């Protein structure tokens, strides 16, 4: 209706045996670069902060799960083949590479709208901007990530 | 007969588990059976009794999936906030907007799972009801499975404990 709005989540996961996220999440002194490898692999493929927008950073199993909020069917349309071209993976291996200060960290990604899969719906961006656009933003962005957004830019004053 | 005691002990019931102060303590016994009957796809979910945020306020209740909803179907406990159509809903400010926080208590009261939200009123979650229940909102990847169940402290003598606080600011 009114405005081009939906959600997912995107789940990622490490491939070598230590570059466990979820523990490299709850560690204080990783957090912060995690979320900023993870805010600027999004925006460097994804799309523009204005327009992908990150709800919250589930720590889940030892992945992490980014909670998303798409504005714009276009925009959506982009990430999602940014996704299924590899892109995202691409720059997101990059950045958490150097957030956790690694020669490599090979990822697997997963995208869900609900209970919907859409790893398996690739081929049909039209069936996966439908998945997505069914999941209404249901809440704003969490505090934790506005706590990590004011540490970030502290921490790169001096 | 029924339709006649049933609805007057449903009633009692209800009462007997209501708040008028936005904070709610849900106290789920029997975990081990109803969570095998969630996994067994039998009863996936439970709603909790209603409460408010005033004597006169909005009213709410819980809505669980001890196996998963969405996309924590099978890996994650699911929890969500609904808002139901209050008697004095014409009364009350709309879109709702407070802030929710969902928790599920740690029987050691050491480390409670929270989630707090803040609405985005955009969502028909949050719009004057015109059902008896609107859409839940909420967390559908609020807590990973293994957390409760086997070996730690979220489960005690075959119960848990799901604490909602509503933000009254503003009201």
């Amino acid at each position: 209706h009114e405005e081009w709005v939906g959600s997912a989540y995107l789940f990622v996961e490490s491939s070598l045996d230590k570059v466990v996220l979820s523990d490299a999440y709850a560690h204080p002194q990783q957090k912060v670069a995690v979320y900023r490898a993870l805010q600027a692999a999004l925006a460097e493929s994804g799309g523009s902060p204005d327009v992908l927008q990150m709800l919250k950073i589930h720590r889940s199993d030892p992945q992490l799960i980014v909670q998303l909020r798409f504005c714009g069917r276009q925009p959506c349309g982009r990430f999602l083949r940014a996704y299924r071209e590899g892109a995202l993976r691409a720059a997101l291996q990059r950045s958490l590479a150097a957030a956790l200060a690694q020669h490599s960290v090979p990822l697997q990604l997963e995208l869900r709208a609900g209970a919907e899969r859409l790893d398996a719906l690739l081929a049909d961006e039209e069936r996966c901007l439908s998945c997505i656009l069914a999941q209404q933003p249901d809440r704003l962005r969490d505090e934790e990530l506005a706590e990590l957004e004011d540490a970030l830019r502290n921490l790169k004053c001096g | 007969k029924d339709l006649a005691m049933a609805d007057l002990e449903q009633k009692v019931l209800e009462m007997e588990a209501s708040t008028y102060d936005g904070v709610f303590i849900w106290k789920i016994s029997d975990f081990p059976r109803k969570r095998q009957e969630a996994v067994a796809g039998r009863i996936p979910a439970i709603f909790s009794p209603a409460f408010y945020t005033s004597r006169y306020g909005y009213k709410m209740c819980l809505r669980i999936y001890l196996n998963g909803d969405g996309t924590g179907r099978g890996t994650h406990l699911s929890l969500f906030f609904v808002v139901m159509k209050g008697p004095n809903d014409a009364l009350l400010r709309w879109p709702f907007n407070q802030k929710v926080t969902l928790m599920l208590l740690d029987q050691n009261n050491r480390e409670h799972v929270i989630d707090a939200f803040r609405p985005d009123v955009t969502s028909s979650s949050f719009q004057r009801p015109v059902n008896d229940m609107n859409i839940a909102s909420g967390c559908p990847l609020f807590c990973p499975v293994s957390k409760m169940e086997a070996k730690n402290s979220y489960v005690r003598d075959d119960a848990i404990f799901i604490k909602a606080i509503v933000d009254l600011t503003g009201l």
